[PDB]
């Protein structure tokens, strides 16, 4: 989801065309365009990190 | 080299890439970057594309 | 020097110019090679930060 | 590529000894370095319609990014410290010095002096000079795709030296 | 681990102390250098805030800002590196673990 | 093999520490002690620094493995290998803590060794 | 919605909160555990009174509780770990934490704000803190990152921007280096810094990126940085009106930082990195004129020699690592004596380990110092612009071998090969370079061959084995070679890139500052009596050893090389400035026009003149400081970390009649050569007879003056 | 004084090959 | 002194006689952040810095900081 | 500062040096020669033989002209020169730095 | 060759229609016909071709958030390795 969203949001044309399209873009649309890819990738990486990080161990004491 | 300016920042660039000459067809100039990693044409969300001309003509014909 | 010409009057003193890359600033193609490579860089960096660093 | 592959293969001539670690690291660095070099050759051939030194000269003065990429590729190929190329060379030569020091000396001398000089001569001659020929047909520069591919190759070659040392 | 240098007597130590010598003793990291310090974290917060403000100003005046961005990004990275170095049980020249 | 290489690295680091702390005068006088003998005794035949293979007989390999097992037993007596060089469950950790506590108590109660 | 009203309300709230905090702190100190009895009393009146009078405290606690709850939720979401300590419900947790006021027991708003403000106070920094923790690394990183980022962002930083940024960075670096130079040289201060675990080099090995700021490192670092500051200031004038000035400035900065890294290297890996970096940056400087392929040939020659030296250095490092499982320089220096007795089994010969390692090190050192045979690249390296040539030839590129020898001296002290090779090669190079420079006709080539001769003298001094003398010679040569290079660069720029003085004549009036600056710099550089550069050669001859089998050749070559300085100095100075006008008419006419007569008239740059003057002054001061530190009766130099004593200082403290009269032989040889170069006529002139008469007058007057001074008083 | 024209393109004279580039001189 | 100036193509991104109007602000925004980065690096590295004893200090051989040989 | 618009090479006039000054200096140099008798008779259209410059004196005059003008003239160009007009034209159009 | 459609609907192409003007009177019998389309590309003012012209905070925010997550994750991992719910900060830290 993150990869496809990033590609489709940042593959609309040249720098000027993309900048003008984003300027005409609404506030919520800009927010989603900026946040969707980052949130998806970050959630995937966090889920990956959780497994290697064994925090839920019952010996935590002292 | 001094004249060379494929983009329109310094030397104005026509929307019609070139000026067609008599006895030749009108073809687009080959772009500087010929990468073929292009998506299918993108359209605005909820873009209206109904065949209005056909619908109107059919309605008139009845 | 004897006949030094000021920048404001020298017609051959250049200000920053030129195109950074060969990509057209105003291109209508939905090209995604740059986006793909940027995504590769960003995901590699994020993986390093979130899985390896520390 | 032939030289690097032969060095890697030599790294596997002692069964399952520690040479395998150096061989694996050298395989990775050679993969990335060969990808970089062939991509640079591809860019040169695609924008200048030739990949011959006699027909190609002064790349830097018309395509500064391509010339810079060529120079940094040469620097990485030279095996500067801070690169997996240097680490693999260190592994292989450290083992070969104790295995057969005179053979190690001959191999290092040849590969890192004579072959390096032969390799650098053509690339330097292509990068430097003065491109006075066919002024109407000269290219512009690298694109974003090519620039980021080169940058990623350099970034991997540099940062993979921080990979966990448990497996190396 | 065991002592490598030849041993000396407590009487000799007292004699040196009377002569006026001092026993070399490693000193704790100052608040500025210590990565687990309120001073260190206040400095980090000030750096982040000033970097954000200067980055906004650079954007306004059309000046480079990737360096302020690098400062902002590297403050947590520098903290991570410093804390990891402190945590590691590696005995460089200094106080023994 | 890695442990012998670690011994060599540690002695080299100690030599660096000695060089930095002590001035060149008396430096060699102090180094002509346990430290120099250990440096020589940890030479290439005894520790495989960077050689591809440590040429060891089967007897030598058995001796090295026995030394590693001795160190492992010494560590496991006090259970220092829970997070590093070992994995255990919560119940195993609690049982090991109790066992180590009892062992430490018995060792403390034991009288000093004579002579 | 008024800013004034908002500020007034905020100030009032701050005062009220501070008063409440003080009151609560006092009440808690008095009621350590009983404060709740009065704070949370069941009485509605008391509860309302407490809440109203501690509202700022209660609202602050509520905000803190909300923030802590949200932060704990974020941590749990990110780490899949545990709960908020316990599984308390939101309402219970928030109510409990808001009611709890013990969090303010030790908190005072004014004290906290004062602590925050004084955290950044710059009065606290002290020289004790600076000594404990060096800022040399901070300033060096500033310079390095400045250079790198200026290279990357050329468009943002125009000519002026690049110049100012790099000038600020380099000035800060040089000031820090100057501050620490006094401590390191005399106070016995040295540092061993580590940035981290750089790379893995074996199955379980990992070398850290470490730097060693010792006396050996600082001697080269301060010299290089001091020369580079003024070379940088001078370059903006030498490359004046050139298409690419930023590129040259950044290349010079890159080479400076590379050499600094090489000299201040904590281990062999960092040393090799610095070696390769200086090689590459010198290649770039030589090939600065990228358009021409003729320059590329010299650049490739230098590149080939540098790669050969890299091969030798890498092989030596590999041998060291194989012998001792360590790459630390200090550890190697303090361990090599144990392994001195070892040998290495090669193809068919059992070579001594020390001999082979020292052989590789000396080979690389000779290649990079341009000794006989391997010097062929140095004359061709002069294609670089004069600032780059001065930087490479003064203390930066051609002193790498000297630095290697000084740093690894304990290795070479036990090296039979070093003992035999260093003096012979050094003396041969000295003689060859001196004579070739004397017979040379081009300014840059003359300076290059003089540099070769001085490198040979440095090798011979190291063979003598007085590291203090070697350091003094290095400093003197670097400073005055750099100054002379700058002067000849100004001369060449005036002469329109014609570096041969056969087309130079009568330039004294057109370049007045250059004439006198060159006079001083050359008399100092070329060992001449009553000059700062006489003592280096005097100490070299004092320390020269006599047990060499080839001592006759060594001594004869040394004498010839030492005397050769006079000829090249005289030729360069006289031909450049005071000889008959030989250059093209245009060179003089374009500048002799009356319209140019003005207070601003000059053929050089004011910045160039000021930079040269300051460089000369600082060189004099630093050379005097080193002479006081070493050659004074009270020896105050810092520890050299070497246990080899040569006894050479005996002939400097209490020389005997034999040596005192022996030195007179060389002194009088130099005197006769001076008389020859002064009074010898090669062309017919109106003053031939009067010159012979003046020579007779001088001879007779000298005789009578000596008679009166010695006997008649 | 004189208004000089722009730098001539003859400053870099194009080199025309008149002899075969022998492979033995690669 | 220098070579005569010649036109440079606009499209080509090269440094020939490049001067920036906003160089003052560019230098300001490129210097200070670099200084902050290097201050962070320096304070990180100072944790692993070693210095010899001072003038009036001697290293006790039995102190922990004194070098210790490996115990077999 | 150069305008952001495209600007092409401006070959103002083929002469890189004042042709009148070049011609006058060359004529003075020629008159300095001993063989030359009448400076007045010398004109840009006057041939070397008619003004009195022998083939051997021509090379001396051309060497001194090279020294005076700070340039080097190829033997091919010197032989191709047939009149003072051609000589001054070549010298004026010559870029002193090639 | 390229087969994509130039006329996109996502946005209107910036253009200037006044730089080039088409003649519409005073023709001759030898002059060629004029050109129908005479619009030229117009770049936004303050656009600098020599840099990325990037004015967003998305990348910086993403990198900073990643670094902060790495820091907190390392803190938690160190606590777990030490067998504590949180780091036990010592009173004094020395060089190492
Ligand atoms: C799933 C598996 C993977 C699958 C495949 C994935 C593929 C994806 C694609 C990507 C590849 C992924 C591969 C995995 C990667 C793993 C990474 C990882 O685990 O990360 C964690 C890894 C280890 O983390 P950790 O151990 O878990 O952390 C806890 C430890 O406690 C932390 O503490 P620590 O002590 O261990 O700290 C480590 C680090 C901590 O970092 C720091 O502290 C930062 C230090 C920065 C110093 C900057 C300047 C240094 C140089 C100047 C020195 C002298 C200055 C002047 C001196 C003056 C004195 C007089 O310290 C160091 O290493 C110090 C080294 C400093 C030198 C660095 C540069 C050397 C030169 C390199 C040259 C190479 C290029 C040559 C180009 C030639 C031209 C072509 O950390 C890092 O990533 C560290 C990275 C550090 C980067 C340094 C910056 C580079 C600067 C380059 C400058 C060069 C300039 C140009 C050269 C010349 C040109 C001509
Ligand atoms: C045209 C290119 C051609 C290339 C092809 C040819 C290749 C070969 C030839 C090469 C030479 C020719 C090309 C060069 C000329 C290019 C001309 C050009 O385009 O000019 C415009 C180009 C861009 O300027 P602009 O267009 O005005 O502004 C761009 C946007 O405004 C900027 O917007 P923003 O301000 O929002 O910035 C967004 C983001 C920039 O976005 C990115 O760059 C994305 C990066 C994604 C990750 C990829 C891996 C990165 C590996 C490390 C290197 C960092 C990138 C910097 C560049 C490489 C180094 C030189 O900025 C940051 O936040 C920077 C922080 C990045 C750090 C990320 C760390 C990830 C983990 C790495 C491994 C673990 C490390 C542990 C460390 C432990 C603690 C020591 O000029 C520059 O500004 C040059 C910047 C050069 C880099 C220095 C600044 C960043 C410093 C970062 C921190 C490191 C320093 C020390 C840290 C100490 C404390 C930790
Ligand atoms: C010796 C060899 C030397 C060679 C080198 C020589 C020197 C070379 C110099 C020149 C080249 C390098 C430097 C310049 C590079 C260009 C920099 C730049 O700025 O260019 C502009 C370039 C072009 O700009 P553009 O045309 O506008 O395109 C924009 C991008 O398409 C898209 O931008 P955007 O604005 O749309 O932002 C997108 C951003 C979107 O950003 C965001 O979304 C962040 C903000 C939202 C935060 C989340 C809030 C959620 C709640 C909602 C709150 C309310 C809304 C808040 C948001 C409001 C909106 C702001 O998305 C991402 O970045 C996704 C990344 C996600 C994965 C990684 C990070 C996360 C890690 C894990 C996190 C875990 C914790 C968090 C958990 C989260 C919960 C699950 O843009 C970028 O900077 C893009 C980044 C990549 C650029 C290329 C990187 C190349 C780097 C080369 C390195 C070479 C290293 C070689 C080393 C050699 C050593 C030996
Ligand atoms: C025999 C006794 C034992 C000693 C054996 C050695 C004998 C002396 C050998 C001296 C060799 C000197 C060579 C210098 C070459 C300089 C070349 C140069 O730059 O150009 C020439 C420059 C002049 O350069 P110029 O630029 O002004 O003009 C050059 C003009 N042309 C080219 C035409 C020649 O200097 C000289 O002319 C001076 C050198 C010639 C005179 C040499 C006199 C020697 C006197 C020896 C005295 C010995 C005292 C006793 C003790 C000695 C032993 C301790
Ligand atoms: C985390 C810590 C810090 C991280 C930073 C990492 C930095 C890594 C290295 C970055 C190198 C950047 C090079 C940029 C080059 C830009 C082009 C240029 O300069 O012009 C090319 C010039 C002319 O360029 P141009 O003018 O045609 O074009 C400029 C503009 N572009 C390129 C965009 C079109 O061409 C050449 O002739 C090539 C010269 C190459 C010179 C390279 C020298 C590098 C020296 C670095 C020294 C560093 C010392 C390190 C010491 C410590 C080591 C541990
Ligand atoms: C003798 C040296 C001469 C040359 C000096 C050149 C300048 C060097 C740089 C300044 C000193 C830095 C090291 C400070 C050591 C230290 O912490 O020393 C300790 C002191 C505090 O004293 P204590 O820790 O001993 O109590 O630190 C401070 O006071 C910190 C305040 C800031 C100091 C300057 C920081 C410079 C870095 C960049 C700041 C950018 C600000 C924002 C700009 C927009």
């Amino acid at each position: 989801v993150g990869s496809l969203s990033y590609i489709f949001y940042n593959s609309v044309g040249g720098k000027v065309i993309r900048d003008r399209i984003r300027a005409s873009r609404t506030k919520a649309q800009k927010v989603i365009v900026l946040a969707l890819a980052f949130v998806a990738n970050a959630a995937a990486l966090i889920i990956a990190r959780n497994a290697i990080t064994a925090h839920n161990f019952g010996w935590q004491a002292a | 080299l001094l004249k060379f300016d494929p983009f329109g920042f310094y030397s104005p660039k026509l929307l019609s890439e070139n000026r067609p000459e008599e006895a030749m067809p009108f073809y687009e100039d080959y772009p500087q970057n010929d990468s073929h990693w292009n998506l299918w044409e993108q359209f605005p969300e909820d873009f209206e594309d109904s065949n209005a001309e056909r619908e109107a003509i059919l309605k008139s014909n009845k | 020097d004897a006949y030094y010409h000021d920048d404001t009057h020298e017609g051959l003193m250049n200000e920053p110019h030129g195109y950074l890359t060969m990509d057209d600033p105003m291109d209508l193609r939905p090209n995604y090679e740059k986006s793909a490579l940027e995504l590769l860089f960003l995901v590699s960096g994020g993986a390093i930060l979130a899985l390896m660093l520390g | 590529t032939i030289q690097e592959m032969n060095i890697i293969y030599l790294a596997f001539c002692w069964g399952d000894s520690c040479a395998i670690l150096g061989g694996i690291l050298f395989s990775a660095t050679h993969a990335f370095l060969s990808a970089l070099m062939f991509f640079l050759v591809d860019c040169i051939y695609r924008r200048y319609h030739t990949r011959s030194l006699v027909e190609v000269n002064g790349i830097l003065h018309i395509t500064p990014n391509l010339g810079l990429s060529i120079l940094f590729m040469l620097v990485f190929f030279s095996g500067i410290p801070g690169t997996i190329k240097f680490i693999s060379e260190f592994y292989i030569f450290s083992g070969l010095l104790e295995a057969s020091p005179f053979i190690c000396f001959i191999l290092m001398l040849v590969a890192n002096v004579l072959g390096l000089i032969g390799f650098s001569k053509s690339w330097f001659n292509a990068t430097f000079g003065m491109p006075k020929k066919n002024t109407k047909y000269l290219p512009m520069d690298l694109s974003f795709k090519e620039s980021y591919i080169i940058l990623y190759c350099f970034f991997f070659l540099f940062i993979f030296s921080y990979f966990s040392s448990i497996f190396f | 681990m065991q002592n490598a240098y030849p041993e000396i007597t407590d009487q000799h130590r007292e004699f040196l102390k009377k002569q006026g010598l001092k026993v070399y003793e490693p000193k704790p990291l100052p608040d500025q250098i210590n990565p687990f310090s309120k001073t260190y974290w206040i400095t980090n917060a000030f750096i982040i805030g000033v970097s954000f403000l200067a980055r906004r100003h650079a954007l306004k005046v059309g000046a480079p800002r990737i360096f302020w961005s690098g400062c902002i990004v590297g403050v947590p990275l520098a903290a991570i590196i410093s804390r990891g170095k402190s945590d590691q049980l590696d005995e460089l020249v200094g106080a023994r673990k | 093999e890695l442990f012998l290489n670690e011994y060599r690295k540690r002695i080299n680091n100690e030599v660096r520490r000695a060089a930095i702390l002590t001035p060149t005068s008396s430096l060699r006088e102090k180094m002509n002690h346990k430290i120099a003998d250990q440096i020589l005794d940890l030479s290439s035949p005894h520790v495989r620094g960077a050689h591809f293979q440590a040429v060891r007989s089967w007897t030598d390999a058995s001796k090295i493995v026995n030394y590693v097992e001795e160190k492992q037993t010494k560590i496991n007596k006090y259970g220092l290998q829970f997070p590093l060089l070992g994995n255990m469950t919560e119940e195993q950790c609690a049982s090991k803590e109790d066992e180590v506590y009892q062992r430490l108590l018995k060792e403390m109660q034991k009288p000093p060794k004579k002579a | 919605f008024n800013s004034i009203l908002f500020l007034l309300f905020f100030i009032v709230n701050l005062y009220w909160f501070n008063s409440g905090l003080i009151f609560f702190n006092s009440v808690y100190k008095i009621h350590h555990d009983a404060w709740t009895l009065i704070f949370q009393t069941d009485s509605i009146l008391n509860k309302l009174k407490i809440y109203f009078f501690l509202l700022p405290l209660y609202i602050s606690s509520f905000i803190h509780s909300i923030s802590t709850w949200y932060y704990n939720y974020i941590l749990n979401f990110l780490l899949f770990s545990e709960n908020l300590n316990t599984n308390t419900n939101f309402v219970d947790y928030i109510t409990y934490n808001t009611l709890l006021l013990s969090k303010f027991e030790d908190f005072n708003l004014f004290v906290y704000i004062k602590t925050l403000l004084i955290t950044f106070d710059i009065r606290q920094i002290n020289l004790d803190f600076l000594n404990e923790y060096p800022i040399i690394l901070l300033t060096g990183l500033l310079f390095l990152f400045t250079t790198i980022f200026s290279l990357i962002c050329l468009s943002y930083l125009g000519l002026y921007g690049v110049f100012i940024l790099n000038l600020a960075s380099i000035l800060l670096f040089w000031l820090s280096m100057l501050y620490y130079f006094n401590l390191i040289v005399s106070e016995n201060y040295y540092y061993y810094i580590s940035l981290g675990k750089w790379m893995y080099l074996s199955n379980g090995f990992r070398v850290s990126f470490d730097l060693l700021i010792d006396l050996t490192s600082i001697s080269f670092s301060f010299l290089t940085l001091t020369i580079g500051v003024f070379v940088y200031i001078y370059t903006f004038s030498y490359f004046r009106y050139e298409p690419l000035v930023e590129r040259l400035i950044l290349f010079l900065n890159s080479f400076m930082i590379s050499m600094i890294l090489l000299v201040s290297s904590g281990n062999f890996i960092v040393l090799f990195l610095g070696w390769e970096l200086i090689g590459l940056t010198s290649f770039f400087l030589i090939n600065f004129w990228s358009t021409r392929v003729g320059t590329l040939k010299a650049a490739f020659k230098a590149f080939s020699f540098n790669k050969l030296s890299d091969l030798f250095l890498f092989f030596a490092i590999l041998i060291i690592f194989s012998t001792t499982y360590n790459l630390d320089i200090l550890s190697f220096n303090n361990q090599i004596y144990l392994y001195e007795s070892y040998n290495i089994d090669m193809f068919y010969w059992s070579i001594n380990l020390i001999e082979i390692i020292s052989f590789f090190f000396i080979s690389c050192a000779f290649i990079k110092s341009a000794q006989f045979g391997a010097h062929i690249w140095l004359p061709d390296s002069m294609e670089a612009p004069v600032p780059a040539s001065a930087l490479i030839h003064s203390a930066t590129l051609v002193s790498a071998g000297i630095y290697l020898l000084l740093r690894l001296s304990p290795l070479f002290e036990l090296s039979k090969y070093a003992y035999f090779i260093l003096p012979l090669i050094g003396s041969v190079t000295a003689f060859y370079g001196g004579l070739v420079s004397a017979f040379q006709s081009d300014t840059k080539k003359t300076l290059a061959y003089s540099t070769i001769s001085h490198c040979g003298f440095l090798m011979v001094s190291y063979s003598t084995g007085v590291l203090e003398f070697v350091i003094l010679y290095l400093y003197v040569h670097g400073f005055f070679k750099a100054a002379t290079f700058l002067c000849v660069g100004n001369v060449n720029r005036f002469n329109r890139n014609i570096q041969d003085f056969k087309r130079m004549g009568g330039f004294y009036k057109y370049l007045p500052f250059e004439c006198l600056a060159s006079f001083v710099c050359m008399i100092n550089l070329s060992g001449l009596p009553l000059t700062l550069g006489f003592y280096i050669k005097h100490l070299l001859f004092i320390g020269l050893v006599e047990s060499y089998t080839l001592y006759p050749l060594i001594f004869s070559s040394l004498i010839l090389g030492a005397i050769a300085g006079v000829f090249y100095s005289y030729r360069l100075f006289y031909s450049i400035f005071f000889d008959t006008k030989k250059g093209k008419k245009a060179i003089y006419l374009q500048a002799s026009r009356i319209i140019l007569n003005s207070k601003f008239y000059s053929n050089t740059s004011l910045a160039s003149n000021l930079s040269i003057t300051f460089l000369v002054l600082i060189s004099y001061t630093v050379i005097l400081y080193l002479y006081c530190t070493t050659l004074n009766n009270y020896y105050s130099l810092s520890d050299l970390k070497s246990i080899y004593i040569n006894n050479a200082y005996s002939y400097f403290y209490k020389p005997d009649y034999n040596f005192l009269n022996a030195v007179s032989i060389l002194n009088w040889f130099v005197i006769i050569l001076l008389i020859s170069v002064i009074y010898l006529n090669w062309r017919w002139s109106y003053y031939y007879t009067k010159s012979i008469d003046s020579l007779s007058k001088f001879i007779l007057f000298s005789f009578f003056f000596f008679i009166f001074s010695k006997y008649i008083l | 004084g004189w208004d000089r024209p722009d730098v001539p393109l003859s400053f870099n004279p194009l080199y025309v090959h008149k002899r075969e580039l022998s492979i033995f001189d690669t | 002194g220098g070579f005569q100036k010649y036109p440079i193509p606009r499209y080509l991104h090269v440094g020939q006689w490049i001067v920036n109007k906003n160089w003052k602000w560019n230098t300001f925004h490129m210097f200070f952040p670099t200084a902050i980065l290097c201050f962070m690096v320096w304070r990180n590295s100072m944790i692993s810095t070693a210095k010899p004893p001072n003038y009036g200090e001697y290293v006790d051989p039995q102190s922990p900081v004194a070098p210790k040989a490996i115990k077999y | 500062y150069a305008p952001q618009k495209v600007v092409l090479r401006n070959e103002k006039s083929g002469y890189y040096a004042n042709p009148d000054d070049v011609a006058r200096r060359l004529i003075r140099l020629i008159s300095l020669h001993d063989k030359v008798q009448n400076p007045s008779a010398i004109t840009l259209k006057s041939t070397w033989s008619e003004i009195g410059v022998d083939p051997l004196s021509y090379v001396e005059i051309m060497l001194e002209a090279e020294n005076e003008f700070y340039i080097e003239l190829a033997d091919e160009d010197l032989e191709r020169f047939r009149t003072v007009e051609d000589a001054v034209e070549f010298i004026a159009r010559n870029f002193f730095t090639n | 060759r390229q087969n994509f459609a130039k006329n996109i609907t996502t946005t209107d192409i910036p253009k200037d229609s006044h730089h080039f003007a088409a003649k519409r009177s005073g023709f001759t019998q030898t002059e060629q016909a004029p050109f129908a389309y005479n619009d030229v590309y117009q770049y936004p003012k303050d656009y600098k071709p020599w840099n990325y012209n990037y004015k967003g905070n998305g990348v910086l925010l993403a990198l900073f958030l990643g670094s902060a997550f790495s820091l907190v994750a390392y803190e938690r991992s160190y606590a777990s390795k030490t067998g504590r719910y949180q780091r036990k900060v010592q009173q004094n830290y020395y060089q190492i």
